[PDB]
RNA sequence: GAAGACUGGAGUGCAGAAGAGGAGAGUGGAAUUCCACGUGUAGCGGUGAAAUGCGUAGAUAUGUGGAGGAACACCAGUGGCGAAGGCGACUCUCUGGUCUGUAACUGACGCUGAGGCGCGAAAGCGUGGGGAGCAAACAGGAUUAGAUACCCUGGUAGUCCACGCCGUAAACGAUGAGUGCUAAGUGUUAGGGGGUUUCCGCCCCUUAGUGCUGCAGCUAACGCAUUAAGCACUCCGCCUGGGGAGUACGACCGCAAGGUUGAAACUCAAAGGAAUUGACGGGGGCCCGCACAAGCGGUGGAGCAUGUGGUUUAAUUCGAAGCAAC
RNA sequence: AAAUUCUAA
């Protein structure tokens, strides 16, 4: 109901947030749609750059 | 009503808006009831009729009072279509109910059988309730008289076609063209037709007295 | 036509923003196939039903390692970018365009555009590499009266990459490019300005895109409707009944397959667009009749009477032949 | 979603 970029204010998503990175992202291993989590449009595309890179750098499980 | 449906044929007559609603100016709806009047003053006294067509409920019940003490006809139930056209249909159905009604009162109550309460009340209550004000009116109305002209377009069109006046209150939400000669107002609250329709049948009657 | 002047067209500067725009090099995970190993026993695979096929040299399943190719799950949305074809993993380098805001700068530098010059999905061609999966041609197994098909088991070119050709599509919004003017309502993308407000948030106005509904107007109708198929001005392309035919002859282009330009003789009196009410469907819904469901007893099993096709005789009288003839 | 063929004239 409310984006949490607008809310709490956060400026850009860097990819070394792994706690922020978990309130977006599927216990299944997945990121999940704007639908459920009610993010913004510029704030949902870097927020999935930033998920994408963090993945690639092992950080973030591809599956599981 | 609110200032998603409206109807833009009527931004002369609304006046800034309020939160949630137009709001209407009230001077121009003087003048119009003002010249309402002066126009039913000059049509009543001929020897003529006005009619009453009270679509919503509101306008219902103050149409059939204002009509009752005015003694005018009127139309208060559902307009089924074709009374200012098919006339000669409809005074053959009035007629029909008369001729029941002068035997049901006059000649046996009885006929023959068990069979008057399972037909011949319930059509004759049903055909009561439509008609209504119609089993008087002995030739063509004057000028018709709309509580929400976008409610009733049935009976608009009708009049338009056979080109007789109207007057009626016009919301916010309807087209001030068909009817030929407006005034606005809210056709919502039962408080403000009770008193234009109440003004309307007072002019009649004291032009007419 | 000539000489000046202006900024409301066009362009530059200044400050911001979004983006699967393009090219080159390099990395990532999941999965399919192949190979090796440890128990592991008779089946696996597939169809409407089967068989071909793989399997006691031991398959499928099963965990552990290695090789290689191709496409990038979720994000993903009448969302975004591009002139069009089209562009979706991640990172870097080289790069093109667009939108908003200010009013600093030049001062009509503009629009359209035959002939030309380029780009142009997929299939296809020439040279050289690769080739996991799929798969024209092809083989076998099924189906059918037949099946050069649909279905199943395999499988070559190709699909992939570098350089060079080809130049077509339902390349479609079946809608050429500019610029103005003409009711509204409601979503969404990228911006800017204003009020409530310590912040958060809500409401209002404006620009450029992208959808739905709907006036005036337009239309043969379907329908379009500020993203016009409305009202106008400028430039370009194209049409003049259907076949014959995008064929023949001529010319240009191409390695070829073919592309562009493009007639007539003869023949017909029709060929077409929209929606009207009926009839049909191996299209859907809903409803009913001993339809099925549940019970009761029957027929097909034996004997026996009648009727029926073959039958043979000289005829075995003619006629009714799925319910709806016996 | 599954789902075999089948009016000649
Ligand atoms: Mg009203
Ligand atoms: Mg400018
Ligand atoms: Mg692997
Ligand atoms: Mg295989
Ligand atoms: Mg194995
Ligand atoms: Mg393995
Ligand atoms: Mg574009
Ligand atoms: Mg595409
Ligand atoms: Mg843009
Ligand atoms: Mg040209
Ligand atoms: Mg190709
Ligand atoms: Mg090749
Ligand atoms: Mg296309
Ligand atoms: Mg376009
Ligand atoms: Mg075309
Ligand atoms: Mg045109
Ligand atoms: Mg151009
Ligand atoms: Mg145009
Ligand atoms: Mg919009
Ligand atoms: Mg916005
Ligand atoms: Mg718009
Ligand atoms: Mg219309
Ligand atoms: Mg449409
Ligand atoms: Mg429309
Ligand atoms: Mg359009
Ligand atoms: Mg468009
Ligand atoms: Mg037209
Ligand atoms: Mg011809
Ligand atoms: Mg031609
Ligand atoms: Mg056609
Ligand atoms: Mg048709
Ligand atoms: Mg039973
Ligand atoms: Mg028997
Ligand atoms: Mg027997
Ligand atoms: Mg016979």
């Amino acid at each position: 109901k409310v984006c949490y970029f607008t809310s709490n204010g956060i400026t850009h998503i860097d990819y070394k947030d792994v706690e922020l990175l978990k309130k977006f992202v599927s216990e299944r291993g997945k990121i999940l749609p704007r639908r459920v989590t009610g993010t913004s449009a510029k704030y949902q595309r870097k927020l999935t750059v930033a998920i994408k890179r963090s993945r690639q750098m092992a950080l973030l499980p591809f599956v599981a | 009503h609110q200032t998603r449906r409206w109807n833009p044929k009527m931004k002369k007559y609304i006046f800034t808006e309020r939160n949630g609603i137009y709001i209407i100016d009230l001077q121009k709806t003087v003048k119009k009831v003002d010249e309402a009047f002066n126009f039913m003053r000059e049509v009543a006294s001929d020897n003529g009729t006005i009619l009453f067509v009270g679509t919503k409920k509101q306008a219902q019940e103050s149409v059939r009072d204002e009509a009752i003490r005015s003694g005018q006809y009127f139309v208060n139930h559902r307009w089924l279509g074709g009374t200012l056209t098919n006339f000669e249909t409809i005074q053959k159905r009035i007629q029909h109910l008369k001729k029941i009604e002068k035997m049901e009162a006059d000649g046996t109550f009885e006929v023959l059988p068990k069979k008057e309460v399972v037909l011949l009340k319930k059509e004759q209550e049903k055909l009561e309730r439509f008609l209504g004000g119609i089993k008087d009116m002995k030739g063509l109305p004057d000028a018709l008289f709309i509580v929400d002209p976008r409610k009733e377009r049935i009976a608009v069109a009708e009049a338009r076609k056979l080109h007789i006046p109207i007057i009626g209150i016009v919301d916010t939400n309807c087209d001030p063209d068909e009817i030929d000669y407006v005034i606005p107002a809210n056709d919502d609250a039962i408080r403000a037709v009770k008193l234009l329709t109440a003004k309307m049948a007072d002019a009649i009657i004291e032009v007419n007295q």
